[PDB]
DNA sequence: ATGTACAAAAGCTTGACAAAACCTAT
DNA sequence: ATAGGTTTTGTCAAGCTTTTGTACAT
């Protein structure tokens, strides 16, 4: 009973909503096979997560339903993360700003880095800035990457707060913008694709 | 024979391994291995496991190897059961995920799935919290270690079966962000053939009740690490969530469970068996 | 792990002078350094260099021999070829690593269908063509059996009336039975895997004493089945299932067992009727 | 038979002035006292003091030598009985848990000798007496094999020229081979376990192609060995070892293999070349 | 004949040093 | 692949504590 491409998004959500983890896992493996690792994230993992938030927002599902779906999809992404290689060398620390509890954005950034041979250390979400700076210094981290989904955690930070975290500091996500990034002293990155290559090109150009 | 960890003298080792007594004390000073049990007086007492170990190192040194690497290559292969906890944390603190994953796999094969959680996963997490509390490590270092260990546990969770039938919903009370306790409960349930649906942490009670009703869940399981989230809940708040409601964790107690209308469970082992028997 | 530059020179054949030069103009290998600057190579690097020595002797330059090994993102279909090649050269460490990779991509059930099964079939065919000997097959089969048993033990084992899983007498292919047992455990069925080659009277006696709900038999060869009389499997347990390459619907009916085509519908079949 | 304080002094060598202090310091020996106070040492103590005297001359200390001899207390003996009973009732979970307790206490090598081996022998005897059927044995044997394979994978696998481990053709008992391969790996030897029942020409061909330093064969039954012609094992590998219940020194010489009594000195033997 | 004391033998720790192996560089 | 600076390693010494064999006094 092979289901059509665009029907996988719909089907996966429906499977999760009925508590069929086995069926959901199986549907995800089919997507991974069809579109590959990067592709299944963009076409399957991301659209479902956005719809889940919207569905909750419209009142079609409750918080408990969302939790089940989000925990599942996080587990699949963590699998792919561990599947990728982890090279030697100065690590890149990946997390989210304090107050930011959405972590899946950070995981995606760390995954694309690893796929390009960058030793991205994923810390988890919600890391205090002084502790982050201290860790970056001790491990001799080449860069710090922050995913911001909400804008309020960024607005709460003072000017230049991110400037001295690491030799290079990147900021992205739905909650982040170019104007806001300049104020905090970080480099704005539009998409995940360009981020790994940005680590080779210095500063502006 | 029966006891590998025994007692010997430094003179017996010098006549069994060939290495002089002066060398044995130096390798304990520069490397830490071997580290035999000490008498109340202060004299050494090597074990039989260490005796055969040193006899193996003598072969490598005679085959072309340095004592610094000959010991390090053996410590990785036949590591001490209690050194794995220390080793794993040290590996994590230096950012060596590959080394950490490898050390965990060694533990999994030795203690088994349930075993590795009690004797490796749990003691490391406790020490990490204490180390942070003492100021030895920062929050960022804890995050790295906690995220890693969570990923390993989730892997085991997915490797367990997931049988059909009315699910059991597992989560934590609102305000409770420690989720590893809930995962452990879910895992032990799956290992006993219970379809435990792990939701993640921090689930609002009305939404939890609505989901339990719609899926016809047989029970709800809550893990409370902190006590404050429980204290913030009114009396009988957990009574009507599901046909059976269980509450455990460091933040939970029998007195508090009775007030909230939930059944107190002391240990994870007895939890799966408590589902088969009526309240 | 940790090694010396002298040990590598006696394990790979490459002199110590070369190992330091390739680290200078390529960066590989880059072993962990002692506090004094001394090099400590890992076991993963040791087997790696042993592979590069093969390519250099087969006709390749060190600049490309290393680059092709560094950026070897193995394709999903290259894992089956890779795993077999690793086994045939006696590289258990490399083989185990390749298998864990596949486990994470297709998942527990996925890795069995797309990695474990195709390799076993090809091994039999390769032996049949005369490309490999029996000893080479033995190594590969024992390895893959060990991985499957590991997954079996990682699955849950629920309480309740057990399901006994084995193979008919004379049948020594046991991997088929293990697969059946595994799929059952993944669906919350307490499948007791007995091992292969179990006498029918003893099997019936055990099923009776343990109150087993069902018996499951995997037949790879057809001859063991053909040697059994009519209705031989009828009274083994309340339900008896028979599958495998050596089994068929016509033959199952004669022996008094239910034919099952796929392992997926086996667990479900244990509830509905 | 009991002896005086001077009788044991001649049967061991140690003076009576030392035997009284060993009693008033360590607690051994503890002879029965007459109403007057005379010490009567038992026969179990005379042979015991003769053992310590051999250890003390080897370079040991009384406090350690006596404490070492106190390893006479046998391990939790109910684990063997309990494990078998657990298996016989189909409780895999309970059996796995019982095995893990045995492994932590006696360790890796220890749990094999005191738990894994005794149970396997009793299972065969129980079957032989008709107390259990073949199906019962199968369940137990498959379980214990799984545990051993787990330990095998837990041990490291060093690079270098491999040692091939299997059993002679016709020999289906494979647990003996696994034990040999495990002890080799524990000593840093890259033992490649092939499984049981390997044809000799194929084994020789594999050993040659992999540049294997040695081949190790486990023989539980004697009939598969007797079926082999003279010198059949001679050219399998640079060194060829044979052991197990089915193997003997006389039989090994005929087949052109080196006989090994115990698994312990197998790994030590592969390092240094042995004579004729 | 039960028991304490004393001297010798063996251990343990801090400290240092000369040779072997190794790293980097022209 | 020659050469110089550096780290690692086996060995021993002084100062002193623990342990054990012999004996000393009742
Ligand atoms: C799952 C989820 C949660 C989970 C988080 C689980 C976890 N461990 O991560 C929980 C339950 C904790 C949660 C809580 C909340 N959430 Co929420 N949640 C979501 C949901 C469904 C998905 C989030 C997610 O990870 N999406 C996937 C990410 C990767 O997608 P994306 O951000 O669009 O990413 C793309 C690009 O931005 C880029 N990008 C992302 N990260 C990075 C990083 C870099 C470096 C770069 C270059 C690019 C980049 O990559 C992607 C490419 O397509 C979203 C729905 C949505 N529309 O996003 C709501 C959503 C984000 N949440 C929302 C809300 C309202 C909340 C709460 C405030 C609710 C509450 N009152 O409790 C809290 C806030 C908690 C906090 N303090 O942070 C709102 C946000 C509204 C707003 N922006 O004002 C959303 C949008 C839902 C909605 N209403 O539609 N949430
Ligand atoms: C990792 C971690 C975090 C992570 C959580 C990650 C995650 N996604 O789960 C983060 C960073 C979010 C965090 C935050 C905080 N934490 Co915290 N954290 C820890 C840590 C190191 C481990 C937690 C853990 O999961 N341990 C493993 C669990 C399974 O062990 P256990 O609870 O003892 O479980 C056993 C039994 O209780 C039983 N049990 C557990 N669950 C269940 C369930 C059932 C049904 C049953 C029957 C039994 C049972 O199973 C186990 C058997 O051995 C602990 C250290 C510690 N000592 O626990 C601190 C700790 C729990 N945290 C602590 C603190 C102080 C906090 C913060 C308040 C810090 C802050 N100011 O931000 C916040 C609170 C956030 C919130 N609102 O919940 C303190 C708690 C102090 C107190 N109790 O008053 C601890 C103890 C650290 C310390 N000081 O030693 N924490
Ligand atoms: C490993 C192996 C062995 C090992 C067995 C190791 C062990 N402990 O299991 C050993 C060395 C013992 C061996 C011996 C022999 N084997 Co062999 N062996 C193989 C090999 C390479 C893999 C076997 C295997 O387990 N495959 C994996 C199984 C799971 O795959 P599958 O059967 O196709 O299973 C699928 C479905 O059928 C289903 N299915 C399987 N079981 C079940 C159960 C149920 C309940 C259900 C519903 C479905 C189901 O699940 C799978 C889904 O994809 C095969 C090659 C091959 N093409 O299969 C040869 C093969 C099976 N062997 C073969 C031969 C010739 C022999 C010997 C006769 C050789 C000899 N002369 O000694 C002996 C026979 C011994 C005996 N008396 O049984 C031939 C069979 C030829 C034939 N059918 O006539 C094969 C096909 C090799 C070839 N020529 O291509 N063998
Ligand atoms: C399990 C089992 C089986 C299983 C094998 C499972 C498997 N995959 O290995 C199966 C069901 C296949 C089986 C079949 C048979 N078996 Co059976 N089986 C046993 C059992 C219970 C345990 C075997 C075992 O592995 N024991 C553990 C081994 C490691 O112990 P051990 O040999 O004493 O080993 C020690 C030393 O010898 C040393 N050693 C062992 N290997 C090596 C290797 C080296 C290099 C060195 C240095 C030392 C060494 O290590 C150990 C140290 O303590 C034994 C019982 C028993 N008393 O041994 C019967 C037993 C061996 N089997 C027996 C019989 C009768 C048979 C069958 C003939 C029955 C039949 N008619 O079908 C067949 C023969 C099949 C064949 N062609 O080989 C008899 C043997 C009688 C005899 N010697 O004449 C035994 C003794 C049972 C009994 N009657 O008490 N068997
Ligand atoms: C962004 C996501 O946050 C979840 N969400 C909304 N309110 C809460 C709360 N009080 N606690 C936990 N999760 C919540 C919803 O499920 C939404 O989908
Ligand atoms: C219980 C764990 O909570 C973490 N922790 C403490 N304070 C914060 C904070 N402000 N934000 C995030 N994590 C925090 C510490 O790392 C501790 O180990
Ligand atoms: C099905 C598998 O059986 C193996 N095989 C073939 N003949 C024998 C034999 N005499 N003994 C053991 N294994 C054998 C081959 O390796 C083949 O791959
Ligand atoms: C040595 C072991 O061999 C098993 N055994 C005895 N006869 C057979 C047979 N025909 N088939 C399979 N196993 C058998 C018994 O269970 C015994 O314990």
């Amino acid at each position: 009973q092979e289901v059509r491409p665009e029907d996988l998004g719909t089907g996966l959500l429906e499977a999760l909503l009925r508590g069929d983890l086995a069926g959901a896992e199986a549907l995800f493996r089919r997507g991974l096979r069809f579109w590959g690792p990067e592709g299944v994230l963009e076409h399957l993992l991301l659209p479902v997560l956005r719809e889940v938030g919207e569905a909750w927002h419209r009142g079609e599902i409750g918080v408990a339903e969302e939790h089940l779906a989000s925990t599942f999809l996080r587990a699949r992404l963590q699998e792919l993360l561990d599947l990728a290689g982890f090279p030697p060398g100065p690590p890149v620390l990946v997390t989210t700003p304090p107050g930011e509890r959405h972590e899946i954005g950070a995981m995606l950034a760390a995954y694309h880095l690893r796929r390009k041979g960058v030793p991205a250390l994923y810390l988890g979400p919600d890391t205090p800035l002084p502790d982050l700076r201290a860790l970056a210094r001790r491990l001799g981290a080449g860069a710090v990457v922050l995913s911001a989904v909400l804008s309020e955690p960024l607005r709460a930070l003072p000017d230049g707060a991110l400037k001295d975290l690491a030799p290079r500091v990147f900021l992205g996500g739905q909650g982040a913008g170019p104007e806001e990034a300049r104020r905090l002293g970080a480099e704005y990155m539009e998409d995940l694709k360009g981020l790994a290559e940005a680590l080779w090109l210095p500063r502006g150009p | 024979h029966m006891t590998s960890s025994g007692v010997y003298t430094i003179a017996e080792v010098e006549a069994m391994t060939g290495l002089s007594a002066e060398v044995l004390r130096q390798w304990e000073r520069r490397y830490g291995f071997p580290k035999p049990r000490r008498t109340p007086g202060g004299h050494r007492l090597y074990s039989a496991e260490d005796v055969e170990a040193l006899k193996t190192i003598k072969r490598w040194l005679e085959e072309g190897a340095t004592p610094k690497a000959a010991i390090r290559r053996y410590l990785a292969q036949e590591v001490r059961p209690e050194d794995l906890g220390t080793g794993l944390l040290e590996a994590l603190l230096r950012g060596d995920l590959a080394g950490a994953e490898a050390l965990f796999r060694r533990g999994l094969r030795f203690w088994g799935p349930e075993g590795v959680l009690e004797h490796l996963l749990l003691p490391v997490l406790r020490e990490v919290g204490e180390a942070w509390h003492r100021g030895e490590i920062g929050v960022a270092e804890e995050h790295l270690a906690s995220t890693f260990l969570r990923a390993r546990l989730q892997e085991l969770l997915d490797l367990a079966g997931f049988p059909p039938g009315p699910p059991v919903l597992v989560t934590t009370p609102p305000g409770e962000r420690h989720e590893i306790g809930a995962m452990l409960a879910a895992y032990h349930l799956r290992r006993k053939g219970v379809p435990a649906l792990y939701l993640g942490p921090d689930t609002p009670l009305p939404d939890l009740r609505a989901l339990a009703r719609r899926l016809g869940a047989g029970a709800v399981v809550l893990s409370a690490v902190l006590s404050e989230p429980l204290r913030a809940l009114p009396d009988g708040a957990l009574k009507d969530l599901a046909p059976r409601v269980f509450l455990g964790g460091q933040g939970a107690g029998p007195e508090e469970a009775r007030r909230l209308g939930a059944e107190y469970m002391e240990d994870l082992k007895g939890l799966a068996e408590a589902l088969w028997l009526p309240r």
